[PDB]
């Protein structure tokens, strides 16, 4: 199975 | 915290580094994100589907 972590925030 | 990914939607550059948008398995379009090709170790085989993909199309 495929996994990574997800961004959540980012660019303001 | 980690989530499993369904698949490699699209590839692109900013400032110098590679991100790829990402469809998250059980969610839909409205939560896809870009992430740093460093986020993306454990994505080996679905980031070679999308590159087999794109190479597929040229």
């Amino acid at each position: 199975k495929q996994t990574a972590r997800k961004s959540t925030g980012g660019k303001a | 915290d980690v989530f499993e990914v369904e698949k490699i939607l699209d590839m692109k550059t900013e400032g110098g580094k590679v991100l790829y948008k990402v469809r998250w398995k059980g969610y839909t379009s409205d939560d896809d994100t870009w992430e740093p090709e460093i986020h993306l170790e454990d994505c080996k085989e679905v980031l070679l589907e999308f590159r087999k993909k794109i190479a597929e199309n040229k």
